[PDB]
Parts: C-alpha cells; sequence; structure tokens
RNA sequence: GGCGAAGGCGAAAACUUAGGCCAUUACUGACGCUUAGGCUUGAAAGUGUGGGGAGCAAAUAGGAUUAGAUACCCUAGUAGUCCACACCGUAAACGAUAGAUACUAGCUGUCGGGGCGAUCCCCUCGGUAGUGAAGUUAACACAUUAAGUAUCUCGCCUGGGUAGUACAUUCGCAAGAAUGAAACUCAAACGGAAUUGACGGGGACCCGCACAAGUGGUGGAGCAUGUUGCUUAAUUCGAC
C-alpha cells in the first residue's frame, strides 16, 4: 500500500491549441518520436479538412464526446468464477479511456497507410459506427446489467 | 377498479415476492424476481426486490388503486428497497404493518448448516 | 406492528421494529441444543450489560 | 435471578405432596457427623408391549465439490424424538473442588425473612456473585460459599504403553454394566503450569512495481550464449 501521487501538467499544443490533441499525440506515440507521430496526426487532420469539408476541431470534439464511457467495469473477486462490479469513472479517466480506445482501434484496420486509417477511425467515431462506439456500447452494456452488484459494492 | 386494498411483500432469504390484493383478501396481481429476466442465485439482491415492487406498483397504477396497506413478511435484506421503490413510484401509501410468521417456541426448526 | 401517520417518521421507527423481529426470528430457523440455548441467552444478556447499562 | 440432594424444573387451573429461611419467655434432654454392605433417585442414547406420528432427523437413495467423498452442502427419507407399564444405571452426571463443625481483613452488588417505614435507602439473620490482604499454591490461581488455620469419618491414587483389555464373578432378553489384572516393552508419557520465539487458510495497524492503472517485454520462428541429459578419449572443475 501507498499514498496518493501527484499528476503532471500537459502543455497545450501551440499550433491547434488543444490539450486533447496533445494526449492523442502522446498516446499514438511509439519509439519516443514526436516528429513522426506529429506528421501522422497533422496529415490526418489535413485529410479531414480535404474530404468531408469541416473544421477538424468540431469532428474531434464530436468523436471524443461520443466515445467517452459512462461507466467502468473493475474486477473485484470473491471466489471462483469471479463476478464484476460496475463503477463510476471520473471525467479525466473518461477522456483517457476514450482517446486510448480511439488510438488503439485506429492502429488496427485496412487502408494500409496510418494517415488514412486513423482518419477513417476518427471519421467513423464522429459518425457513430461500430469501430469504437460499438466497443463503448458493449462495455456500457456490461454495466447496469450487474447493477445489483453495483448498488451493494465497495 | 378498487380504490383501497392491501399489497403484500414476502422477503425470503433466497427470493422475493410481491402480490397485490383486494381488501377482501383475494389477490389481484403479483410479480417476483423469477417472473423477470434474471434468475438463479442472482435474484436474492435488494435491486431485484426494488424492481419487483416497481413493476407491480406500475401495473397497479393502471389498475386504478389508491391508499393501500402494506404487509412486509419474511427475513432478508430486500425488504427495504421494495419500500423505497413503492414510495418513489408515486403511490398513496398510508399505513405500514409487519406480518412476519413469528412462531412461539413450538415446532423444531431445521438443523444448523456447518 | 401497525403505526404510520404521513410519510417517514413512522418508517424511521419501522427500522427498530424490524431489527428486533429479525433478531428474535433468527434463533427459530436453526436448531441447537437447549444447553446452547441457555448459554447464548446468557451471553446476549452480558452484551446488554456492557453497553445499555 | 429462584428452587431442588444430584439429574433437572418456565403457557393456565384444580387435588395430593416435599424441603428450605427468620423470631421463639415452649418442649424432649446429646437423641449429633460420617458411612463398608444395603436401599432409593439418576441427562440423553437404547430395548420389550400397546398407541401416536405435525416438525425434525441416525441408517438409506439421489443431485453437487473434490483425483477419490461412503463427509461437510442440497432434495427425499425409516427407526427414533411423543404417551402408558418395565428394563438398561452410563456422561466433561463439572465448582474437573466428599460430607460435618469452630475461627480468620475489608469493599461492591443482588435475592428472601425481620424490625423501622411512601420507594430509594438504616441495619439484623440467611442464600446466591465480583473485587480483594495476611495465609496457601509449582504457577495459574483460592481466599469467609477456601484450594487458609484444625479435627472426625468415608471413598480413592502409587510411572506410561499394554488397559479399563483378558479370565472368573454378580446383574440384565439384549447391547453392556460392576469389579478387574498379568505376560511383554520404554525411560520417559496425547504429564501440569509458566517463559521466549516460530506459525495460524486469528485478529489490529503499517510499507514495497506487491496487487490495482498503463507502457514494453518472455512462452509462438531463426540465431548467439549458459545450463540439464546423452555421447565419446576427455567433452577439466565449480555454481543448482
Amino acid at each position: 500500500r501507498k499514498n496518493r501521487a501527484p499528476k503532471r501538467t500537459v502543455l497545450p499544443d501551440p499550433v491547434f491549441n488543444n490539450t486533447l490533441v496533445t494526449r492523442i499525440i502522446n498516446v499514438i506515440m511509439e519509439d519516443g518520436k514526436k516528429g513522426l507521430a506529429q506528421r501522422i496526426l497533422y496529415g490526418a487532420f489535413d485529410l479531414i479538412e480535404q474530404r468531408t469539408k469541416e473544421k477538424p476541431l468540431t469532428v474531434f470534439e464530436r468523436a471524443v464526446g461520443n466515445v467517452m464511457p459512462r461507466l467502468e467495469l473493475r474486477v473485484r473477486r470473491i471466489a471462483g468464477s469471479n463476478y464484476q462490479v460496475p463503477t463510476e469513472v471520473p471525467q479525466d479517466r473518461k477522456i483517457a479511456l476514450a482517446l486510448r480506445w480511439i488510438a488503439m482501434f485506429a492502429r488496427k484496420r485496412h487502408e494500409k497507410t496510418m494517415l488514412e486509417k486513423i482518419a477513417n477511425e476518427i471519421i467513423d467515431a464522429s459518425n457513430n459506427t461500430g469501430a469504437a462506439i460499438k466497443k463503448k456500447d458493449d462495455t456500457h452494456k456490461m454495466a447496469e446489467a450487474n447493477k445489483a452488484f453495483a448498488h451493494m459494492r465497495w | 377498479n378498487v380504490s383501497s386494498g392491501i399489497i403484500h411483500v414476502s422477503c425470503s432469504p433466497n427470493n422475493t415476492i410481491v402480490s397485490a390484493s383486494d381488501p377482501g383478501g383475494n389477490v389481484l396481481c403479483w410479480a417476483s424476481s423469477g417472473t423477470m429476466g434474471f434468475k438463479g442465485s442472482r435474484k436474492k439482491t435488494p435491486y431485484s426486490a426494488g424492481i419487483a415492487a416497481d413493476k407491480v406498483a406500475k401495473t397497479v397504477k393502471e389498475m386504478g388503486m389508491a391508499t393501500v396497506k402494506l404487509f412486509v413478511k419474511g427475513t432478508g435484506r430486500g425488504k427495504d428497497t421494495a419500500i423505497r421503490s413503492f414510495a418513489n413510484a408515486g403511490l398513496s401509501i398510508t399505513e405500514i404493518n409487519e406480518k412476519t410468521p413469528i412462531p412461539h417456541n413450538g415446532c423444531k426448526p431445521p438443523k444448523r448448516p456447518r | 406492528e401497525v403505526k404510520n401517520d404521513d410519510l417517514e417518521l413512522a418508517l424511521k421507527k419501522f427500522k427498530r421494529v424490524s431489527l428486533e423481529i429479525r433478531r428474535l426470528a433468527q434463533r427459530h430457523e436453526y436448531h441447537l441444543r437447549k444447553g446452547m440455548r441457555l448459554r447464548e441467552k446468557r451471553k446476549i444478556a452480558q452484551k446488554k450489560r456492557r453497553k445499555f447499562r
């Protein structure tokens, strides 16, 4: 057991002015290389600008809002064949999970290029398809089904 | 079709049952945990009794009921969520009673599980 | 155990009626020896002595 | 808390009936304690005969977990648990403390009798508890209801495993009860108390990449290297 730990502060992205864009640019990061993930994300934003002409910020906010989960399932075992307990999830963790899901379902699809695949992921999330909205709704359905356990839980 | 009446709730330590009844004693409608979707060991929960009482209150609202007696019976933790749901459902509750099958020290109970 | 006037002041008193009904009924659902009956009765009597005074 | 000598006794009434406490200017005038043998009572289980059977439940059947489960859990389930007449006479029948008597600080309750008297409280004689010194005990602990100071009487003990077994005896239809060894073997024992650790699928509290939250890894292929096994002349020896 330990005590509560501090949380660091993220700087706003000084071209598009949005911290959620910074969280994207850090969660899609691999190998520790900003000059590559930044090109990926800004090319995806340019693609959003070109086809389906619309401000990238609006599409981003719509997709993020549609993806954030209302409840979170946390494992609490008592005996064999462990049962689950739905738990409420804070808004910071809400956006954390939403952006994680967006990135991780983005980096698994057809349309080989990362640019077009992540652009299609964000477009589909904005349009509420089965890319990540389906998984959000599935884990939401897993909640409030065991809500009898949720009411009496710790 | 009857303004007044009595609605019963039996809270067994393994299940719950609610039954509306005319003031004469005969019943009008009844629901329980089993009548709904979930069954098995998951039905002995306060949420189960709460929704069981909510369903019967809702379907007796269309049955035209008013201020109604309420006879709680049995031992179990689900006997309070049903009360709260009845209060929250918008009923005209006026009287609360207890009708447990409390025995004087007569017949011998079953053995201790150990 | 009939008692109710308007909304909730009787419900707050319902909890006390039930708890004691539950405590007394809980010893009529498992069978154990008469000697154990008296022993647990005296043990419960000690408990009241410790707190209620 | 009350009573009974112990086992035990708790819905209400009637009849019969036992013992106990207080005060006695009354009476017999040592008639008193203990008790081998004997007699009576003696939890539950069990047995014989006739009834009774709502609930529960040995034995038994089935469903679960487990490798197995003839157990713990669940569903059925007879004898029995109930009553009338007998038999069996065993229990941790425990206060693990035989009965009778005189004396030995005190304090806190509680119950009954008596005096005083609105209860409460005053105190006297008793019964039932806690705390507590001298005293006792190996210690725990007992301590005016003694395991204290002393007497009277009875019963019982003489290392443990053999063993409450065997034979013989008495009782009982019955299972068994009472009494009760030895041959052999060990230097100790299912010895007691207490002390320090260790352990607990015993509690209470507190830390760590422990769990939880993520990131990236091994077990899937190739290659390098080390080890085990095998092989040969050795595949030098060690680390496990």
